């Protein structure tokens, strides 16, 4: 429970530098500012690597055999990792600012364009055990005059073309004999050279300029050496070539200019297959799949990434990250969608199961400050600094009503009624909670009673009451329904700045400015108790500071709280570099994550080695699947999850409860006993084994004989397995049997089976209803097409 | 370069490649010549934008709505304190008005620090804050509501000696 | 740090590693110096041991971190494979009666249903010397008072399509019969379309829609009858049921008018009759989904 | 008192430093000016282009006064005698030329 | 409107070809110019008065792709239209 | 928040000075306005946009007659609430009213059961008018006659001429409720007869020929004698107008 691995990063699909494909082409590796994201394109998934870096990634290469990854930052620090286990094998330090990396197609060696030199290293082994010093130089060539701006291998690993800003294209070889064969230069060129590619037969050498010229060298005769055989010219007004890539086996040239235009040519005839513009910003990198059908175009200005299929003219993906900072977060009531809001107004809606961008909305002008949902999958309300608050559908994707005040005052915090009829927004320049009614649209009331701005609002969703916390050092619990309009003022010690209420709706945690997180009981307006936070916060030092990072109260508090959906944990995140996970009944922290190790961001270092983008966590929330929590911070929306389940967390073990005894019970055909043993052991492979092992005609008996201690766990397990399980008939038989056996127990402990029922009806609504929808559609279309009279 | 004399002055009366900038730097203690250039360039953008919005036809709903949007934004910024006119937008916006909306001038205005450079030094050492978070740069045009909520950071020695002189320290708040 | 093994070094000059789930020693090493201390790194990668002689601290790596490890009690042996590797793949299909879905993503069905609107929404966006003016534009109000290019654009579109056709002029010799229709015809000869179902599941969605739309619809309706036979056999086979029914929905989308006009032909009627037999057998999923949704909503509400 | 600034886009700006004023602004049609040296007796500018030609310019008129094919490839460097009589050019195709200007 | 007493810079053939071929184009370009100038101004003011780091907003033919799509890209327009409004 | 109130009262003082200067400029420009050929600031910001709410409150330890009269004023106004000040200090009273959000306050003072003073204050640092009310007659004083109809009432103002009359009619107008119905039934009349304004409630029906009114409500002549700029907590704010009693023309000067 208390473990959380860094699982995912949403937003900022591509940040800086080389984008690559895989060997099989089913995966695209893209650089984000510190890490490397793997987009799986066949099965529609995303992943992010867990190792950080020291500064921004500048270059990436994957091995041909899909085994190693080298990733070089801006300072030679190069982390070399394995894939199929996903661990850092080594990290070396090439001291000079490395420009590009490439693996030879044999995989034995890799070239490294660094400075103006060309370095060539051998590669360490993967099946070999971890060595101390595995790196070894192989060759260093220094025949340029300026920096190497592009690198290319031959199809055999013998020749290397280095392209440099000395207007030069150089053929080196990896061997001395073939160096004597061709250690050859290529001059006679315009402004810069941006690429040099061998043809498939390797008798032709194409070079692509920055000016817009392609020169086809070919080893021909006039005792003869490398005449310029042909010249082709692109033609743009001012657009210079910024990125080139030539797939040789299908003779495809893909060029990307500085005006967002990319062109696809077939090279030897030099025909323009197509020409499309991605935007007003320069296309920064191009990669090609091995089969040539897929192309990847990364533009690092807006952080947008396109993956194209030029065969059928089909966009496999066209995402674009947020620009400024994900200012706010809101999950869905089931967890499939996660919506975010930037400092720009672009409100995006991501899907989680495939970590992608389903939609966007640009109807705001200035920064969106908060985004919330209702207790229904339909509506999503969003409040910005614009002076308005809008209401989005998520089935038709359209506004209903842009509520506002009268004087266009800037709303910070938002809260919604549980039934979805009242929308409250709390500004900062008015300290009056405005309250609109949804279906009418005009504002109901201006709840006054604070002194100084309302800092957070929320609705406890059973009693449907609202807490309002403000910089009057107060909380104020309003009840607004039923003739009363009554107020409960609670004082605190300092300025409050974050709030959350229990899923049961009895208590309120409020994080104040001193760093204590208090927890109040509503019905008594009393204090259940507080947890200190001023110690376990890892603040960073700034490079422009005049004090220490210990005696600085710059980020010594928590500006964001959220509960668990068991009411037992609290995530807290502020402007600091830490995300703290506390446990409430014992009042002690369970975990502390460091958000990012990046010396480029400001608040990372504790003591510097003897304006800029500060790192700060905007908003943290949990997931209604209760297996994950998301943190909207300045790099993106980080997602921590417990889908690993690599942990031996047992539950009431005994001496005879072994996996061998469980399989022995399976042979014994004691299916209830085997299931109870498996849930005692709590090992998910064993649980899957027995759960799929037991047959149909005893499912009702086993479901009636399952004890109430194990009922919530088997419910959660069947839910989170049935989501990504193709045995929908089996899962629905199991859910029906459990609901037939024990329904009153769940009605009486509805709070306890909260996440279980959330995930299970998420499964049914999401994957079962569409299937029976298509079944019904085909049935009625058949009935119509056969029953009625024919044409003519 | 040498305080060249009369006849050479008449021959080369324009060769000097080496004072409102230094004037405002003396009287309101701005940091940089480039800081003054920034504020003056900003007022230049306001002037050019004003001429262009006048060039747009005056009986235009788009023109009037964008104009009142800019007016309300500048009033929220608080460099001006009225709302009713546009001549105050074409003349009343000054380098002196924006430099008085700057942070240490506001601290001296609220009498926190006795002198402007002392306000600068306190902002350097990190003894002030604005609302929740604290501020370290002096070049910080404080908004209206936030200058309403500016104060010292807590548990700082300056607030400690404030409450000690008033003889009202309260170490439950560790003031 | 995962809590699955205990490493114990003992004065018989040994170091053993016990798997806690099976309660048994999975590994045994005989060292020369008795290891008087053994610890794990907090990250599960390093094992730090100190001996009775040697001023240093030996460090050990973790092939269990970089690999799987067989869990077999081999302590005395020195001195179900899913269980022994403690990993377990799921079964493909539990029983022939059970429904199953596709091994893959869950967006394939929606993509297959709405690929055409995806095309329509994902397509990109973008003088004579003798003028011929009319009696109103010039001052000819007499001709006004007694007043008496779409085809050019059609011809222009013909010209642009002609430009596309003369543009692409690849003369590579390709086969006459495509792979899909060849496999379908072979399946109809063999009276079993198992390989056709295999390649259909393995197809790319754009290829699925292009082939399904470019079926052949003649007067004998051989291809359409064979396709319906294949889909009936697949729904009897009970695997990737979502994909088989969305294939049939795509067929009714494309060739709906043709099969509707040539309805009541006995061959197509009998094929659709077998289809309806399997589908009427299949309706129990609708039943179970409605029941489970109703009870779940009632329990979480009341 | 004149500060020549040959750059990369293919361009050359004579900037008077006494009055503080851009006196002349010429565009080099050929390419990025790889090498440059001044004839001091004449006080004219010698650029060495990517073509393999040096070119002699003045802040008066927007064309080069003279152009000399010196080598092939780019011209790495040029140097000029104090007397303003002899030029020594080195070009990237392992070439050296001793010119009489 | 107001007439121009200057010589017409186009001939009769040019004015009749023009008549043979947003309310006004110059007005739309004026809107673009003032919008970009106001965007630069609000950027400068947020740089000055903000607390956290803010970047430059933006920079200111051929078939173009719109990267951000304000619909899930498989939702037809008729399906997004409500049955009340049609 | 104290800094907020100080800054806002300083800006309010400046705005009132500017409005005075511009009104003198308008009096200058009026001569040109007849050669070729509007509400206050706070009531302009909230003229017809938001409906007002008033707190009518007793002085302190009031008698039963004064409490009956306070209830009568509460029934006269719409959107009124009655408040019994007991041991409320005046700063905490106006602080609680500001914090609650209240358009205006009406505090009453009596003498041995006979009401004699009534001070109204507009709350976002608005003006306070102090009236002396003399000839009070209550519904309780008259008879059990039923109850006030409490419908959104019409307004009538007679013989308000000078700038002082404009100030007073604007203050009382915005104490009342905005945008009444056309067939609204009860009408409040504010007659002015030589500095002694008099108020009456009247219901009216349009007969087969004309109108016929019934007099109800309270019945009392009030007379203004102070108009302070700040709220009534201060007792040091500037005076906009002050009744002068020991002047020579005191028994002849009207609207002074």
């Amino acid at each position: 429970k208390s473990d959380f691995k860094f699982s995912n990063l949403l937003g900022t699909v591509y940040r800086q530098g080389n984008i690559t494909f895989s060997d099989d082409g089913k995966q695209l590796l893209s650089p984000v500012g510190n890490r490397v994201s793997v987009f799986d394109l066949i099965n529609n998934k995303s992943f992010t690597f867990e190792y950080e870096h020291r500064k921004n990634i500048a270059a990436i290469d994957l091995n041909k055999q899909g085994t190693l990854l080298i990733s070089i930052d801006e300072d030679g620090r190069a982390i070399l990792v394995n894939f199929k286990a996903r661990n850092v094998l080594h990290h070396f330090n090439f001291k000079e600012k490395c420009s590009a990396v490439k693996f030879s197609p044999d995989g034995r060696l890799f070239a490294l364009a660094s400075g103006r030199f060309l370095q060539i290293w051998k590669t360490p082994d993967v099946n070999k055990d971890r060595q101390f010093a595995p790196f070894v130089r192989h060759r260093v060539h220094a025949g340029h005059f300026q920096d190497i701006t592009s690198l290319t291998w031959s199809q055999d690993s013998r020749f290397i073309l280095t392209t440099s800003k000395d207007l030069s294209a150089k053929i080196w070889s990896v061997d001395s004999e073939e160096k004597n064969l061709a250690a050859t230069t290529f001059n006679g060129h315009r402004d810069y050279v941006m690429g040099a590619f061998f043809s498939h037969d390797q008798e032709k050498i194409y070079t692509v300029s920055k000016d817009g010229a392609v020169f086809v060298w070919e080893f021909t005769k006039r005792k003869y050496s490398w005449r310029i055989t042909k010249k082709h010219f692109f033609y743009a007004n001012q657009a210079k070539v910024k990125c080139v890539t030539f797939h040789p086996a299908t003779r495809l040239l893909a060029v990307g200019f500085t005006s967002g235009e990319f062109r696809l040519y077939d090279l030897p005839d030099f025909t323009l297959i197509q020409q499309l513009s991605m935007g007003q910003n320069p296309v920064n990198t191009v990669s090609v799949n091995q089969t040539g059908e897929w192309l990847a175009f990364g533009s690092s200005k807006l952080g947008q990434l396109l993956v194209y299929e030029w065969q059928s003219e089909s966009y496999i993906l066209k995402q674009q990250g947020h620009f400024d900072s994900t200012n706010s977060l809101a999950y869905s009531p089931d967890g499939s969608r996660v919506v975010t809001a930037s400092e720009d107004g672009k409100i995006k809606v991501w899907d989680i199961t495939s970590g992608f961008c389903l939609a966007t909305f640009e109807e705001h002008t200035s920064s969106v400050t908060a985004v919330q949902f209702a207790k229904r999958g339909q509506v999503m309300f969003s409040s910005s600094l614009d002076g308005t608050v809008r209401a989005w559908d998520l089935i038709r994707y359209r506004n209903f009503r842009t509520f506002t005040g009268t004087e266009r005052i800037q709303f910070n915090c938002l809260a919604v009624d549980p039934s979805g009829e009242v929308v409250c927004a709390g500004s900062l320049d008015n300290f009056d909670i405005h309250v609109w009614s949804v279906q009418t649209g005009q504002l109901l009331d201006a709840l006054s009673g604070h002194e100084g701005p309302v800092s957070c609002l929320s609705f406890s969703q059973e009693n449907s009451v609202l807490a309002s916390a403000s910089w009057d050092k107060t909380i104020r619990i309003w009840s607004i329904f039923g003739r009363s309009q009554q107020v409960e003022p609670i004082e605190v010690y300092s300025d409050v700045l974050a709030l959350s209420m229990r899923p049961d709706g009895k208590e309120v945690a409020v994080s104040t400015l001193k760093g204590q997180i208090s927890i109040f009981n509503i019905e008594d307006a009393k204090q259940v108790g507080n947890i200190d936070c001023r110690k376990d916060i890892i603040s960073g030092r700034f490079n422009q500071d005049r004090f220490t990072a210990k005696n600085s109260e710059r980020s010594k508090f928590f500006t964001t709280i959220h509960y668990s959906f068991d009411g037992m944990a609290i995530v807290a995140g502020g402007n600091n570099n830490s995300i703290c996970l506390y446990d409430v009944p014992n009042e002690v922290l369970l975990k502390r994550f460091i958000v990012s190790r990046n010396m480029a961001l400001n608040g990372t270092l504790e003591f510097l080695n003897s304006m800029r983008p500060e790192v700060r966590v905007t908003s943290v929330q949990f997931s209604p699947t209760a297996n994950a929590f998301a943190a909207a911070s300045t790099e993106g929306l980080l997602i921590y999850s417990t889908n690993d389940t690599i942990l031996f967390d047992p539950f009431d073990l005994d001496v005879d409860v072994t996996p061998h005894s469980t399989v022995e019970a399976l042979r014994e055909k004691q299916f209830l006993n085997a299931l109870v043993m498996a849930f005692r052991l709590n090992e998910e492979y064993l649980i899957n084994k027995v759960y799929e092992a037991i047959p149909i005609k005893e499912i009702p008996l086993v479901a009636s004989n399952i004890p109430a201690i194990y009922l919530p766990r088997i419910l959660k397990f069947i839910g989170d397995f049935a989501i990504e399980s193709q045995h929908i008939e089996f899962n629905l038989i199991w859910i029906k049997a459990l609901l037939s056996a024990s329904g009153g127990y769940i009605n009486e402990h509805k709070y306890l089976f909260s996440t279980a029922m959330r995930s299970i009806q998420r499964f049914i609504v999401r994957v079962a209803k569409e299937v029976v929808n298509t079944t019904t559609d085909n049935k009625y279309t058949y009935r119509f097409l056969v029953s009625t009279d024919g044409s003519m | 370069v040498r305080k060249l004399k009369h006849h050479e002055q008449k021959l080369l009366k324009k060769v000097d490649f080496l004072h409102r900038d230094t004037q405002v730097m003396r009287t309101y203690h701005i940091q940089n010549r480039e800081d003054y250039h920034k504020y003056n360039r900003i007022c230049g953008d306001i002037r050019r934008l004003a001429n262009k919005l006048s060039l747009l036809p005056p009986t235009d709903p788009f023109r009037r709505k964008h104009e009142q949007l800019l007016l309300d934004k500048l009033y929220a910024m608080g460099v001006l304190t009225t709302k009713s006119k546009i001549s105050d937008l074409e003349n009343k916006v000054t380098v002196s008005a924006i430099c008085r909306r700057r942070l240490p001038v506001i601290m001296h205005r609220l009498k926190m620090a006795e002198t402007i450079q002392d306000a600068v030094k306190f902002i350097e050492q990190g003894h002030v804050r604005v609302g929740p978070n604290l501020i370290n740069d002096p070049a910080y045009l404080v908004t209206r509501n936030m200058e309403d909520y500016v104060t010292w950071v807590d548990n700082s020695k300056i607030k400690k000696t404030l409450l000690r002189y008033r003889n009202q320290i309260d170490d439950f708040d560790f003031s | 740090p995962e809590g699955r093994w205990i490493v114990s070094a003992s004065l018989d000059s040994t170091i053993r590693t016990w798997d806690l789930p099976t309660g048994g020693c999975i590994d045994g090493i005989i060292v020369d110096n008795v290891a008087t201390n053994v610890k794990f790194s907090p990250n599960g990668d390093l094992l730090a041991t100190t001996h009775v002689t040697g001023n240093g601290i030996c460090i050990w790596t973790n092939r269990a971190q970089f690999k799987t490890v067989s869990t077999r009690t081999i302590d005395e042996s020195e001195f179900l494979n899913d269980i022994d590797f403690n990993t377990y793949t799921s079964l493909e299909q539990i029983d022939k009666e059970l429904l199953t879905l596709s091994i893959g993503p869950r967006s394939k069905m929606n993509t297959l249903l709405h690929l055409d609107v995806i095309r329509k929404r994902s397509k990109p966006k973008e003088l004579p010397f003798f003028l011929q003016l009319s009696g109103e534009k010039v001052g000819d109000e007499a001709s006004v008072r007694e007043g008496i290019h779409r085809r050019d654009q059609e011809a222009q579109k013909k010209l642009d399509a002609e430009e596309q056709m003369n543009k692409f002029k690849v003369t590579g010799r390709l086969g006459f019969e495509s792979h899909f229709t060849k496999q379908l015809r072979e399946g109809s000869q063999s009276k079993d379309y198992s390989s056709l179902l295999a390649t259909l599941i393995n197809f790319s969605p754009a290829a699925v829609d292009l082939e399904i739309r470019s079926l052949n619809s003649f007067e004998p309706f051989d291809e359409i009858v064979w396709f319906i036979d294949a889909l009936t056999q697949g729904l009897k086979s009970n695997k990737n049921f979502e994909l088989y029914e969305t294939f049939m929905s795509l067929l009714f989308k494309a060739h709906g008018d043709v099969i509707h006009a040539n309805n009541k032909n006995q061959d197509i009627a009998s094929a659709l009759q077998n289809w309806e037999d399997v589908h009427k057998k299949e309706d129990r999923l609708d039943d179970l989904v409605k029941f489970c949704m109703g009870v779940a909503a009632f329990v979480t509400t009341a | 008192y004149l500060l020549v600034t040959a750059g990369e886009t293919g361009w050359l700006k004579y900037h008077d430093v006494s009055t503080g004023q851009l006196v002349s602004e010429l565009r080099t049609k050929a390419g990025p000016t790889m090498a440059m040296a001044q004839n001091p007796w004449n006080a004219v500018m010698h650029l060495g282009h990517s073509n393999g030609t040096v070119s002699l310019w003045s802040p008066s008129m927007p064309e080069p006064l003279v152009k000399l094919l010196s080598a092939r490839g780019p011209v790495n460097s040029i140097a000029i005698d104090r007397s303003g009589y002899y030029m020594a050019t080195t070009g990237a195709d392992r070439s050296m030329k001793i010119w009489d200007i | 409107f107001e007439l121009s007493d200057v010589k017409s810079s186009k001939s009769l053939a040019e004015i009749y070809e023009d008549d043979y071929t947003a309310l006004s184009e110059e007005l739309q370009k004026a809107h673009s110019e003032i919008s970009e100038l106001y965007a630069n101004l609000v950027y400068k003011l947020d740089v000055l008065s903000s607390v956290h780091f803010v970047p430059k907003p933006a920079s200111t033919e051929t078939p173009t792709i719109s990267m951000e799509d304000a619909q899930p890209l498989y939702m037809s327009n008729a399906s997004s239209l409500a049955p009340q409004e049609i | 928040m104290l800094r907020r109130q100080a800054r806002e009262r300083r800006e309010y003082l400046y705005r009132k000075a500017q409005e005075l200067q511009d009104s003198q400029l308008q009096q200058k420009r009026q001569i040109i306005k007849q050669a070729l050929a509007q509400v206050d600031d706070e009531y302009a910001a909230t003229s017809g946009i938001m409906d007002p709410r008033i707190i009518v409150t007793t002085s302190r330890d009031p008698s039963t007659r004064l409490s009956q009269f306070a209830k009568e004023i509460k029934l006269l106004f719409p959107n009124a609430v009655r408040l019994n000040r007991g041991n409320y200090v005046m700063p905490n009273l106006v602080d609680a009213c500001k914090k609650s959000g209240t358009t205006d306050l009406v505090v009453l003072h009596e003498h041995r059961g006979v009401p004699t003073s009534l001070t109204i204050s507009h709350f976002p640092h608005g003006p306070t008018a102090q009236f002396s009310l003399h000839n009070v007659v209550m519904r309780h004083d008259i008879i059990n006659a039923g109850n006030q109809s409490e419908v959104n009432p019409h307004l009538i103002f007679d013989n308000f001429t000078t700038a002082l009359g404009k100030r007073v009619v604007c203050i009382l107008k915005h104490l009342f409720n905005a945008g009444p119905k056309k067939d609204s039934e009860r009408v409040i009349t504010f007659a002015n007869r030589g500095d002694f304004i008099s108020v009456r409630q009247h219901v009216y029906v349009r007969t087969r020929e004309g109108v016929e009114i019934a007099e109800v409500g309270p019945r009392f002549e009030m007379r203004l004698f102070e108009l302070r700029l700040g709220t009534l907590e201060n007792k040091d704010a500037d005076v906009e107008w002050q009744l002068r009693r020991f002047i020579r023309t005191a028994n002849k000067k009207d609207y002074l």
